């Protein structure tokens, strides 16, 4: 038994020991209570954030067109509007969102997430959409008929102004798909521009876990 | 898993050692231009570090500073002793190798000799405020006409370094590299992550940038 | 004897230190070809070691890595400081002596000076799997057309080494030799011992061999 | 009393102390139960394995003739078929078997082992064999008469299809012998090739012990 065993002299980063204090006199400022306190990083991963869906080439430079997707009376039923890989941390549609940005500080994570659709059109507009989900390891539906036979939620706009799908079994290609499809064309009151929009928001749901810290890829070095 | 996580605690999201600076100085007289060197303690120097401390609006912590120091001679003696002096903010500072600001009794200093485990000491929470402020939205003066942001807030001391031996034939040049970690963090009020590359080291100034990468089309 | 044995426990059949690599690097500028060097952590390099970890199909353990390092000058200075940096898998890596990948805050690093007991630290079990796999029978891709065997399974970090001092007249060359041992082993599912000499360090490829030595005749 | 006593600075391989950890944050992957677990190396030393008996020069290169020994109607009673030194770890007839291979990682071992004979001929073939064992420090029998007066088990093939001899007192020339002898010639049903075979298997029996680890001799250096 000795205190000079191999590896007792060395400085190892990320190894915790006590250290002497520069001032062992002054150290005194009483703490006060301050509203809002964060003690875990899953307290800001379960907060909603508006995800950009629309990506063109300048509908995301000026990005107030980035968060909303056009709808029209012109379009016929059974044509999809948007869709995405569903894989946060590697798909740029939700990896620069508030929730998604936390998962670029870790490698390997799991849990479930929940997406939210909000229709922001007029209060006299009514339509029906068929939301759809494909399990991982199966391609996106190619027809509204295909989509329907999968898992689907018929969301009536004109009753509900939002819908929440809670999608289990995400973790990191293979991965599910979310697709929205017209079931009917939108019914205008008398509007002469048939522009109606919907937004989408995303947040982590309930239990979630991360392991093993690593540095983010979105900032590159010093420059000053 | 099988229980609640603990790798995403505030204490483990921070409190990792990181290089923040390094500097050089060399044996020589007080005439010589570089013969002592200093570094002002700030956490805005390193972009990677800065990102994770702008996650929150208010923080309070103690910090540990470890300096690891190497030296080499140059082309054609006893073991060298190095002094590292912490000056708490509002103290006196030296302007040259020889001053009474290295002899002052109210500035902590570490004498350390080569061939030993690297020097370190912690500095306890220092500020009259009850937290450091990572964002400020005022002016220095009592009428708006001061300096905008980061005024007397976020002011901490600074280190100085010199050799303690007399000059002797053949210059010795030392390189000291500084490692820094906070400990006993507490965070209040979160912020959305920074999106635009840092420009100045004292302003939040930024150049506009796209929100996200292009896609080939929104439909699958 | 007089009681049950305990020299044939799984924990004492493994967990013995062994040399696994050694490498060289030398003081010099970033221009110089060899001035930092790396080693990828794997246990398939050494035939003797490899034999006893292919006794089992699944293992999980923590590991201790101790590096013992010597140096010598060559024909015509202060004590040298060496940095050993562990990079967890999926981190950034340096491509040269000077990079921000030695200044990164999320890669553990040990500064160590000569004339001290050799540096070591343990690395805890790292993998998203619940055990390392010593045999695999799949492909990297989701359709069979990937790489056969040892894909993203059995992937661990890698070390890097450099001097921390500035270059100075007269080259110094260091040789660092790496010792490795696992600890807290647990084994699941045994295998029959390997019979044919190893060829590749990434495949189970083998050349056919006789089962056993000849005898002069089977009768006594 | 001091902490700088002789031999307190040194790195000694195979000496256990604690060590700081590179990551004292991440370390977390929950263990799951996995079927089959080995906690001692005598749990794979008591498993049967087919030992090669027949060694010629190419009846062990192609080795599906290595594990079986011919019998015939031609042979007369009182001629031995096979036999071996009985000394695992130095006799190549059972030192490359599963059991035998474990004992090349140790020096000095003891216990008992048990051999097993299995007749694999036809179901109408009947004969009688006289198995025999010679104590250590006594030569092999030279006649079936000699063998008989030793320790012997008359094994009737046509009742029993296997026999197990459990041989005590092995440890490491001097060492016993196992020999098999015809007592009668085999009785064929009408088979026109009188080829009948028997195999042999071996495993450690009950208590066994090993001491003092050392490296195996069957692999030589790196080569890549």
């Amino acid at each position: 038994p000795t205190m000079n065993t191999p590896g007792s002299n060395q400085f190892l980063t990320s190894d915790d020991f006590q250290s002497p204090s520069a001032m062992p006199q002054f150290d005194v400022t009483p703490e006060m209570h301050i509203p809002g306190e964060v003690r875990n990083l899953m307290e800001i991963a379960e907060v909603d954030s508006v995800m950009p869906i629309n990506n063109d080439s300048a509908a995301k430079v000026s990005s107030m067109e980035a968060y909303r997707v056009e709808l029209s009376t012109n379009t016929n039923a059974g044509t999809q509007v948007f869709g995405f890989q569903l894989n946060p941390g590697a798909e740029s549609v939700m990896n620069r969102t508030l929730m998604g940005e936390i998962l670029n500080y870790y490698a390997h994570w799991s849990g479930s997430i929940k997406i939210t659709f909000v229709f922001c059109g007029s209060a006299m507009t009514t339509g029906k959409f068929l939301l759809s989900y494909a399990p991982p390891g199966a391609g996106a539906p190619k027809t509204r008929k295909d989509a329907m036979l999968g898992t689907h939620v018929v969301w009536d706009v004109g009753l509900q102004s939002s819908c929440v799908l809670c999608i289990p079994w995400i973790s990191q290609t293979n991965a599910g798909f979310v697709t929205c499809w017209y079931q009917t064309s939108v019914v205008s009151p008398a509007s002469n521009q048939p522009k109606c929009y919907m937004m989408c928001m995303v947040s982590a749901c309930n239990d979630f876990s991360v392991r093993m810290l690593r540095d983010t890829k979105f900032i590159e070095q010093t420059s000053f | 898993n099988n229980h609640v996580r603990s790798e995403s605690t505030i204490e483990n999201f921070l409190a990792r050692s990181a290089c923040v600076f390094y500097l050089e100085y060399k044996t020589g007289t007080k005439e010589d231009s570089n013969s002592f060197n200093n570094w002002v303690i700030t956490t805005r120097r390193v972009a990677q570090l800065r990102r994770k401390l702008e996650m929150f609006t208010y923080l309070r912590f103690d910090m540990e500073i470890t300096v690891v120091i190497t030296s080499s001679q140059d082309q054609s003696a006893p073991v060298l002793t190095h002094q590292i002096m912490y000056v708490p903010p509002g103290g006196p500072i030296p302007v040259s190798v020889d001053d009474y600001s290295w002899q002052t009794s109210t500035n902590p200093s570490i004498f350390w000799t080569e061939g030993n485990a690297p020097a370190r000491m912690s500095i306890p929470f220092i500020s009259i405020g009850n937290a450091y402020s990572n964002f400020y939205d005022g002016w220095s003066h009592f009428s708006q006409a001061g300096v905008y942001g980061f005024t007397t807030l976020n002011n901490m001391g600074q280190l100085f370094f010199r050799h303690v031996n007399k000059p002797n034939p053949a210059a010795i040049t030392s390189v000291a590299r500084i490692y820094f970690k906070p400990k006993h963090v507490r965070a209040w009020v979160p912020r959305p992550p920074r999106l635009c590359p840092y420009i100045n080291s004292t302003n939040v100034n930024f150049e506009p940038k796209p929100v996200t990468e292009v896609r080939t089309n929104i439909i699958t």
